RNA sequence: UGGCAUAGUUGC
DNA sequence: TCTGAATTTACGGGCGCAACTATGCCGGAC
DNA sequence: GTCCGGCTTCGCCCGTAAATTCAGA
């Protein structure tokens, strides 16, 4: 079945997987994660509720008076999206929290409280994202990208062997925090565990042990096992475990009942341990020379003396062990520290140290923290306190300790934000355990390692960075205030949280000016994630290790789709079908596989889940019951491709899409691309520019409408119903009754957005797709914005090319078009360009916008008006003068014999200069809209009083027509419900439509619905009013200009750019090339029928650069023409409906195992005929990105047309009339214009403005600026014997002033001699190098 | 500088003398009235650090930042580092008379002239104009010259193609590697918005036309003009100055043209008839009665110059083809024969040119490489050399190749379980089996594919090199290698990770064939590391070539 | 009317 | 207990060229 | 609106100087 929408085109579909899950709205992320930042969440957990909860209540640093909570709510926003994009204001709402402050007297702390105050304090305003994901905080739609950090928790890393050049591996293990100091445990080449906090400097880590009051000899009996060594009689009985006897060579004869298992020397071996197991023996005697190298395990004391002996960690020797002898101490405690299993890392790390105490160690830790303060016992001890424990200075967030726990193989996933000393414990004996051999490092590129934070968190972050700055001012305010005088009003300020949030979303690194030319460019600019930024990596640091693809990334990023340049790798892309876990962590569907039949429930997994599971490809054959036919399927175990057996199979992919983003899964026969072709396909494609027809790209992927669609560029009908009326600027739907909400009545309004600026000066125009009585469904597109047709993304053109040379117009990459592309303006862009002059307030007097400029003439002055603005739809072309300024900020005043002299040379001159906006130099186009913003109290002009007029009248008339549109489909309504009992007809159109309020009905349920609409006209008619009334003051009011500025004036031109040579074209499959001719349409190649070839390009770039598709795609599109042309001559010449459908059927059931299955019995010949005619251009393809139609089909196509199987024809000369040898490749390409037009590249310079610092030409075209003369030419040039043009490069042309100057007066003068001089530049040298204490100086000759 | 708005620029240098000034000035005051020892010394110290931190910022430690947190740039951060003087102002400089533009092909040009635009061509020659202006009389005051000039009147472009004429531009595109990045041209007025480059120098500029840009510049002075036309103009630099080798050669179009004229086959229209010389070959080529490439017989005359720089004239009757006869008409007279008589791939014209550059001097080498250009794209053009999906044939021995790779592996993994190997050398094995089987599989393709046809329409079958376009361009050396037509036809073999790292993980499809998920998975940590090779470790080769450069 | 920072992009 | 050589550790410099577009540019007392 | 001021770690490589560790007398 289809909905009347998809059923005007059925893109032919090759793909011979069945979908399983729809492709999720891939604006889900941002909405998402802002929805989830402002949306009241009474548990507390996420956004503003969980930052107030966290920060507030607030007391004072007594228990005096106490700030509390309530509740918080956003205000309505003070202007529409449109309204702030035109006025330049941030799209945001108030604000508004409901604080109660309470006192608290003498002894009170539970009783009642003295007064409780409440009001609703406003805390600035905070940016709100439009239905698209997008964010408008100056007039600029902005996008904050996601972030992809390491994830908080614990980390062991290895530095492997880089270190000592030694080749030892050493060891490191992070803490990472969500919000703290980090706290690193590092090994050395002697394995002596060292801690620092904050990499600040390098010291002993059983110090920080100490810190939390630890004892040596607790720290010892922690993380060591004890050896017992028993002085029964002699010899040392030792109570030996058998299991630690292995590993080592047994330095004395082992012997116990009679029975020596291992003699002196022999190394123990497996057989021996299980002997020794299996006999059970517990205690042995030893030898005096094994106990000389031991290490006591605690300390010991003397009865005799009552003092030490012996304290913990110490290298035991004969001395010390006879002096215990005597005092009575027959049980000894050592430690088993084995040589390759259990090191003595810990004793050698204590014994190195000078720390010995606790506060010992809280003064070294407060001076290496604090180097040079004289440290203070509470100071140590209050920082060490605040370093890892305070809640309010570190918190490792709830997926920090999920992470903690796991890494270190606990139980739970809760705990507390802060560390404890049973984490650190814990996480110093994981590490140790690496140490030793057991346990692997982690790898940090691991997507499990990774997470996911979006403009949710992050606005949630600096939201409480600015509310504890707020809870510092109201601590501090607390103490010093007359409580029971003032309101929570002057205790709260504002200004942090506006001055933190509107820095973040303004001035970050990831909240990004949006790239705006295609539905594409901003749908894959929100699904963009990226590993700089605050908290994050710099693509000056991070090397060759998130760059590359990690075996994680399957279906979590896309591997292909990422820029090229400085940082690769780091702005990686998000999957099709990837979400984002709970915690914030990638994760992708999967279908579950319960046992050998393949079942059809969805399952979400994780980097970390999903590596411990086998995978079978989505590329596995299955029945209709669902059974992996093959005996062994390619799955994938632990990030290793291989093959396992039909029953192991826990999960499959769900999609063969998945593994690519939203801009690699739109180019057919992607697989049949070098891996780096389909990148610059995708990053192509993201920049192609919407031409002034959509044309529906023949061969697909069935992607491009989920892509238009989800972005919001296009209307999509909100609910069902019949298009009750449609013109080029509106739509209104009248709804479904069963779609219908009851009482409101209730037909959708869609205002399409006309012709408008983009951010990328491109032009945004929504043209309908319906037409008036058109039966539409819920989801269906009503208008296609730019780049689409009829809802399917659209990009470029697709047309007719050839890959042959031709006479070297195609040399290396260039594209030979024909006259007939530029005739049928099928590349002709509208760029929309805004043109902003400012009046300002200067000194010596304000500027002026009238229309008597001086030096010019009234030609030029004719296309403005009576107020010195121009009219609209003037056709401007470079120079003229659009809003001509002229401000009496002119020259200074002239002395009497100063100005006698002036006004004897008979000279008008006035103290007015001219500055007059006018357009740039090379633009032409036509004026599209001027708007004049105001500041208070100016007088507006003339100019500014018509435009202001204008929008009242046309604000009055588009809410009066709003009005009377619902009213009418609300009086249909009643006339509807008035039909059954009691009606009236005959005389209903007697009365007025008004005065049916005193009609008679009986008594039902009707009535009350009339009384429904009845009281929704009243309000609808109130609030008609007071909108009405709200427009003319927001219209009425002044702007909010910056300060010190008394008027703008924006004029927006629409240039229409057709094409040239010069201007950057390319297809779908990373495949460039600026056009290099347009060639005549009678000198391009034809075939056997006359049809010229639209484009002829180069077939040797298909072997250099393996795009292979393009070719394909060709070939294909060639077939889908074909049957497009069938089907024309079908129509053209008028045939009976059967035959049509009939070879539309046979067209659509070409395929092998294709899962479409369109039948088109179910049309009623009304429907076949739209679809014919939609099709006579050719029939839509799709070919899926890893899916796709093999040569077989596309061999089928093309002989099911009458197009040669070989997919090459003969083409004959245009020119020589002569035929091609060689039958030559042509089909239907689908050509991008690229936004890089020549006319947008083309600069010169001959003399211009000059830099300042140094007298060198300014930088850029922006600025009238010249070309670098770089380092490397200047080598080229000494490379000739070009002394004299480098000469004249680097002083008479870049800044030497007096050569310079007398280098122009000469050519002027027509003599090409130069006088060398010497540069600024260097002058400039000599005094930044005298600046210091140095004194450089050009000694004579 | 006032910025927009009240407030004027945030200075760098300013700041640091402006928060010298303030501790002297504080410690001034101190010392003035006697404060005690700790105070003065404290201020004292922060003097110090101040004043170190105008020097030299951030060398102590603690860089101080200003607004926005970002350190200061000291006097010693102006002078040093790549955005100091000398690598920013001194040795590389702004200049004025100079445009950038895109470039574009144009192949009618000469080797000695490029396409300037006539929008950029009036802008950067403006002072000349107007100097043209004054001495013809037509505008006595400079403001009415320059107001002529703006207005673009139908006077001053007769005055702009007088003052191009013998003016050079040097025309220089943006990574000028070697001394060839930088060459001069003659202008020619294009109606345009975009340089035509010719086609002969792109490969001494690396300069494809898939929107590369590149700038003109002009020289001003007799001297520099001078410089320009007689050592940096493209006629002058036919050979690289690295090696010996010529730059100038046809890159891809051109040598593909001539590899498919110079050829021969079997049978073909007008076979084994005798001609009277090229002119006659030319005559049957066009007039359609005999193929570009058919076997014939041709008067040909040669120039032998063995005498003390005499020419001396030798005819004979060689077995050549239509083809060759019809391109022999372009070589100069003292080349032998010999030289086009073979196929012409690349390297054959390459050699062509620097015999006829050693040989008979510069001036007949410059013309031959034209007409070489000319010709060969007018018969590449003639041609009709396409690419197609039925050309790249997949051979029938890849499969069992790749069956005997897939058991060695095998066997070599069942070793390895038995401890009899470790993983290293495991690995190492594997990878070369691999390599072998990739080898051999390339090996049959190109096996398949240059004996592809066999043509006979006179009697038995006769093998003969084929005509296949893939094949076609290949063997001509126009684009590609054997690796990358093995990988589009032959199994594509191993890839590299970012790290020079092999996996060991083979990809066993061509890209004619699918490259399914997982070996489309494969290919992309090959394409990162291609990626990021181009974009992160080419700072060391530009860091090598500019110590090489300030040690030489 | 020229400077710095951040982000994005093009050619190598 | 001293003294020289070799080794290790700490720390400062380097990290290609050219080009185009956009926004933002200081926070605290009278 | 006009006038006045002093909390981030996390890269790879190599050359060179300072500190350590041998290896003796
Ligand atoms: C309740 C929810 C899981 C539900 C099961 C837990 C698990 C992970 C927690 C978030 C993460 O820590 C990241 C971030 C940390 C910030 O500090 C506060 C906000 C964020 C979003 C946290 C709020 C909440 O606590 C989360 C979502
Ligand atoms: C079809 C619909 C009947 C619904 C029952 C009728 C009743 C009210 C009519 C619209 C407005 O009210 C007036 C307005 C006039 C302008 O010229 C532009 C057309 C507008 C929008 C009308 C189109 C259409 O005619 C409407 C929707
Ligand atoms: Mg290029």
């Amino acid at each position: 079945v289809y909905s009347y929408t998809e059923k005007k085109r059925i893109r032919k579909d090759f793909g011979k997987r069945p979908q399983v899950l729809d492709v999720p709205y891939l604006l889900s992320i941002q909405l998402d994660s802002f929805q989830k930042f402002i949306e009241q969440d009474p548990e507390g957990q996420y956004g503003l509720e969980a930052a107030f909860r966290s920060v507030f209540p607030i007391q004072s640093y007594s228990g005096n008076s106490e700030l509390q909570y309530v509740s918080y709510r956003l205000g309505e926003p003070v202007f529409d999206v449109q309204e702030c994009q035109i006025r330049g204001v941030t799209y945001s709402a108030p604000l508004r929290v409901k604080l109660r402050l309470v006192i608290y007297e003498r002894e009170a702390p539970e009783g009642t409280v003295k007064d409780i105050k409440e009001q609703e304090v406003y805390m600035g305003e905070i940016p709100l994202m439009t239905d698209n994901g997008t964010f408008v905080i100056n007039g600029t739609e902005r996008v904050i990208v996601s972030q992809l950090h390491r994830s908080p928790g614990v980390f062991f890393d290895s530095d492997k062997g880089k270190t000592h050049s030694s080749g030892k591996v050493l060891y490191n293990a992070r803490i990472i925090p969500y919000r703290g100091s980090w706290l690193d445990f590092e090994f050395d080449p002697k394995d002596n565990l060292f801690v620092r906090i904050d990499r600040r400097r390098k010291l002993p880590a059983t110090i920080i042990l100490r810190a939390l009051n630890y004892t040596t000899e607790q720290i010892l009996d922690l993380f060591f096992e004890k050896v017992i060594f028993e002085i029964r009689d002699n010899k040392l009985q030792m109570e030996l475990v058998p299991e630690r006897l292995r590993g080592e060579t047994a330095s004395f004869d082992i012997e116990a009942n009679g029975k020596v298992y291992v003699e002196k020397g022999r190394r123990i071996t497996a057989r021996h341990i299980r002997q020794l197991e299996k006999d059970d023996v517990k205690l042995i005697e030893v030898p005096v020379e094994y106990i000389a190298g031991k290490v006591v395990a605690k300390d010991y004391i003397d009865e005799s003396t009552g003092e030490l002996i012996c304290a913990a960690n110490m290298e035991l020797s004969l001395d010390l062990l006879a002096k215990l002898s005597q005092s009575g101490h027959k049980r000894i405690e050592t430690l088993f520290t084995n040589d390759l299993d259990h090191g003595p890392y810990i004793s050698e790390t204590l014994r190195v140290d000078p720390t010995n105490d606790r506060l010992s160690a809280l003064v070294e830790i407060y001076r290496m923290m604090r180097p040079g303060e004289p440290p203070t016992r509470e100071a140590a001890e209050s920082l060490f306190e605040n370093l890892f424990f305070s809640e309010d200075r570190y918190d490792l967030s709830a997926v920090g300790r999920m992470k903690f726990n796991r890494s270190l193989l606990r139980e739970e996933i809760e705990g507390s934000g802060i560390l404890s000393k049973d984490d650190i414990i814990d996480v110093m004996k994981k590490l140790i355990d690496i140490r030793n051999g057991k346990g692997e490092v982690d790898d940090i590129d691991h997507l499990g390692n990774r997470r996911i934070r979006s403009v949710g968190e992050m606005a949630e972050n600096q939201f409480r960075v600015g509310l504890v700055r707020v809870e510092r001012a109201v601590k501090e305010r607390l103490s010093l205030g007359d409580l029971d005088t003032l309101m929570p009003q002057d205790m709260i300020n504002a200004k942090p949280i506006s001055a933190a949030v509107k820095e973040f979303f303004g001035s970050s690194q990831l909240s990004q000016f949006m790239d705006q030319n295609n539905p594409l460019s901003e749908i894959t600019h929100k699904r963009r994630i990226s590993a700089l930024g605050p908290g994050g990596l710099t693509r000056e640091r991070a090397g060759f290790e998130v760059r590359d693809v990690h075996p994680t990334h399957y279906g979590r990023v896309c591997p292909i789709e990422t820029p090229e340049g400085p940082n690769i790798g780091l702005i990686n892309s998000l999957s099709v079908y990837a979400q984002t876990n709970e915690y914030g962590f990638l994760e992708t569907p999967y279908r579950k596989v319960t046992d050998g039949v393949v079942t059809d429930e969805i399952h979400y997994l994780s980097a970390i889940e999903e590596g411990n599971y086998v995978i079978a490809q989505a590329n596995s054959n299955l029945d209709e019951e669902g059974h992996f036919v093959e005996d062994l399927v390619t799955c994938r175990s632990k990030g290793e491709s291989s093959l396992f057996s039909r029953d192991q199979v826990d999960y499959m992919d769900v999609s063969t899409q998945q593994v690519v983003s939203v801009g690699a899964s739109l180019i057919p026969f992607l697989e049949h691309d070098d891996a780096n072709r389909a990148l610059m396909g995708a990053n192509m494609q993201r920049q192609a520019v919407p031409t002034l027809r959509a044309d529906k790209p023949l061969v697909g992927t069935g992607m491009e409408r989920a892509v238009a669609v989800d972005s919001g560029v296009t209307a999509v009908a909100k609910r069902g119903g019949v298009v009750q009326y449609v013109d080029a600027s509106r739509i209104v739907i009248k709804v479904n009754e069963d779609e219908m909400y009851p009482g409101e009545a209730g037909i959708d309004i869609y205002n399409l957005t006309k012709y408008t600026r983009s951010n990328q000066n491109t032009c945004i125009n929504q043209m309908p797709c319906v037409s008036l009585g058109e039966p539409v469904e819920r989801g269906d597109v009503l208008a296609d914005g730019p780049s689409t047709d009829l809802g399917e993304l659209a990009l470029g053109q697709n047309m007719r090319v050839a890959f042959m040379p031709w006479n070297g117009y195609n040399f290396e990459d260039s594209i030979l078009v024909s006259e007939r592309v530029v005739q049928e303006d099928r590349f002709t862009t509208i760029h929309i360009q805004e043109l902003a002059c400012v009046s300002r307030d200067t000194k010596l007097g304000p500027e002026e916008i009238t229309a008597d400029i001086p030096n010019v003439g009234e030609a030029a002055l004719s296309k403005l008006d009576e107020s010195g603005i121009v009219y609209i739809g003037a056709e401007v072309t470079g120079g003229d003068i659009l809003v001509g300024k002229v401000t009496p900020k002119g020259e200074t005043q002239l002395t009497p014999e100063e100005k006698l002299l002036r006004a004897i040379f008979g000279e008008k001159a006035s103290d007015v200069k001219d500055s007059s906006l006018r357009v740039p130099n090379g633009v032409s186009g036509t004026v599209i809209d001027v708007q004049v913003f105001t500041r208070d109290g100016v007088e507006k002009d003339k100019r500014a009083l018509e435009i202001e007029e204008m929008q009242l009248k046309q604000a009055k008339k588009d809410l009066s027509e709003e009005l009377q549109i619902l009213e009418a489909g609300l009086f249909s309504r009643i006339r509807a419900v008035l039909v059954a009992g009691g009606v009236e007809a005959e005389k209903l159109d007697k009365l007025p439509r008004d005065r049916w309020l005193e009609l008679g009905l009986t008594d039902e349920e009707k009535q009350n619905q009339l009384e429904q609409l009845a009281e929704q006209y009243d309000e609808l008619k109130h609030e008609f009013e007071k909108k009405l009334e709200a427009k003319r003051r927001k219209i009425t009011q002044g702007d909010d200009l910056a300060p010190g500025v008394l008027k703008i004036v924006k004029v927006y031109l629409a240039v229409k750019r057709r094409i040239q040579p010069g201007d950057k074209m390319a297809g779908r499959h990373g495949n460039k090339g600026v056009i290099s001719k347009i060639n005549p349409i009678e000198d391009m190649p034809y075939d056997e029928n006359g049809t010229p070839v639209d484009i002829v390009l180069n077939p040797l770039g298909v072997p250099s650069r393996m795009n292979i598709g393009q070719i394909l795609e060709t070939h294909l599109g060639m077939a889908a023409k074909g049957i497009g042309d069938k089907i024309n001559a079908m129509l053209k010449q008028q045939q009976e409906v059967a035959k049509l459908r009939e070879f539309i059927q046979r067209a659509y059931d070409l395929g092998a195992d294709v899962r479409q299955k369109v039948d088109l019995s179910t049309f009623s010949d009304e429907e076949v005929m739209r679809l014919a005619e939609n099709l006579r251009k050719g029939m839509p393809i799709a070919t899926p990105v890893f899916d796709g139609a093999k040569e077989a089909e596309i061999k089928e196509l093309l002989k099911l047309g009458d197009l040669p199987t070989s997919g090459q024809i003969r083409l004959y000369d245009g020119r020589t009339g002569e035929q091609f040898e060689r039958p030559v490749t042509v089909g239907y390409m689908y050509m991008l214009k690229l936004n890089h037009l020549v006319d947008d590249k083309m600069h010169a310079r001959s003399t211009g403005s000059y830099s300042l610092v140094t007298q060198q030409p300014l930088g850029g075209k922006a600025q009238f600026g010249g070309q670098r003369f770089g380092e490397m030419e200047v080598w080229a040039l000494e490379a000739y014997g070009a002394a004299y043009t480098l000469q004249e490069m680097l002083t008479v042309k870049s800044d030497d002033v007096n050569g310079r100057t007398k280098m122009y007066k000469n050519i002027v003068d027509g003599n090409h001699q130069m006088e060398p001089g010497m540069p600024e530049s260097f002058n400039v040298l000599l005094k930044e190098i005298r600046s210091l204490g140095i004194n450089i100086e050009l000694e004579d000759e | 500088v006032p910025l927009d708005g009240g407030r004027f620029a945030t200075s760098d240098l300013n700041d640091l003398y402006r928060r010298v000034i303030n501790r002297n000035n504080r410690l001034k005051r101190l010392l003035d009235l006697a404060a005690p020892d700790i105070i003065v010394r404290n201020e004292k110290r922060m003097l110090q650090e101040a004043v170190d931190a105008l020097l030299d910022n951030g060398r102590r430690g603690r860089a101080i930042t200003g607004s926005n947190k970002r350190p200061l740039k000291s006097l010693a951060d102006m002078i040093k580092g790549k955005q100091g003087r000398f690598r920013q102002n001194l040795l590389g400089k702004r200049v004025d008379y100079s445009g950038r533009s895109v470039i574009t092909v144009g192949p009618y040009l000469r080797l000695h002239q490029c396409g300037l635009p006539k929008k950029m061509a009036l802008e950067l020659f403006k002072p000349f104009i107007y100097g043209k202006l004054e001495l013809r009389g037509l505008a006595t005051t400079i403001k009415a010259a320059k107001k002529m000039v703006e207005r673009e009147e139908a006077v001053v472009w007769d005055i702009l193609d007088e003052v191009i004429r013998e003016h050079p531009v040097l025309l220089n595109r943006a990574p000028t590697l070697h001394r060839l990045g930088i060459q001069a041209f003659e202008p020619v007025l294009i109606e345009g918005k975009a340089i035509q480059l010719h086609p002969l120098v792109c490969a001494a500029y690396n300069a494809d036309f898939d929107g590369d840009q590149m700038a003109v510049h002009v020289p001003l002075t007799l001297e520099a003009q001078l410089e320009a036309r007689a050592l940096m103009m493209s006629t002058n630099n036919i050979l690289s100055p690295a090696n010996g080798e010529p730059i100038i050669v046809p890159s891809q179009d051109v040598v593909l043209g001539l590899y498919y004229m110079t050829r021969d086959c079997v049978n073909a229209k007008g076979e084994g008839m005798v001609l009277t010389g090229p002119k006659e070959a030319e005559r049957l080529y066009r007039s359609g009665l005999a193929s570009l490439h058919a076997r014939v017989k041709v008067r040909i005359t040669e120039y032998e110059k063995d005498a003390n720089g005499e020419l001396v004239a030798k005819t004979s009757l060689k077995d050549t083809t239509v083809g060759r006869a019809i391109l022999w008409m372009i070589v100069p007279k003292g080349l032998p024969y010999s030289i086009v008589n073979q196929a012409l791939g690349k390297k054959a014209i390459s050699k062509m040119l620097n015999t006829c550059y050693r040989i008979l001097g510069l001036k007949p080498t410059v013309i031959f490489a034209d007409q070489i250009m000319y010709t060969g794209f007018a018969y590449a053009a003639r041609s009709g050399a396409s690419v197609g999906i039925d050309d790249m044939v997949i051979p029938e021995k890849k499969h069992e190749i790749i069956s005997e790779a897939e058991a060695e592996v095998a066997e070599i993994q069942e070793q390895f379980q038995s401890g009899l190997v470790t993983a290293g050398e495991r690995y190492n094995k594997v990878i070369d089996i691999w390599a072998a089987a990739n080898d051999r599989v390339s090996k049959a393709m190109m096996d398949n594919l240059q004996t592809e046809t066999v043509i006979n329409r006179d009697g038995q079958e006769e093998k003969q090199v084929s005509f296949n376009s893939i094949y076609m361009m290949a063997d001509s050396g126009a684009r590609g290698s054997a690796a990358q037509i093995r990988q589009l036809a032959g199994m594509r073999g191993l890839m590299a990770k970012p790290d020079g790292s092999i996996i060991e993980t083979p990809i066993t499809a061509n890209f004619r064939e699918g490259l399914n998920v997982l070996q489309y998975f494969i290919s992309t940590h090959g394409a990162r590391k291609g990626l990021a090779d181009t974009a992160l470790k080419t700072a060391n080769s530009g860091y090598l070539t500019r110590r090489l450069v300030d040690v030489a």
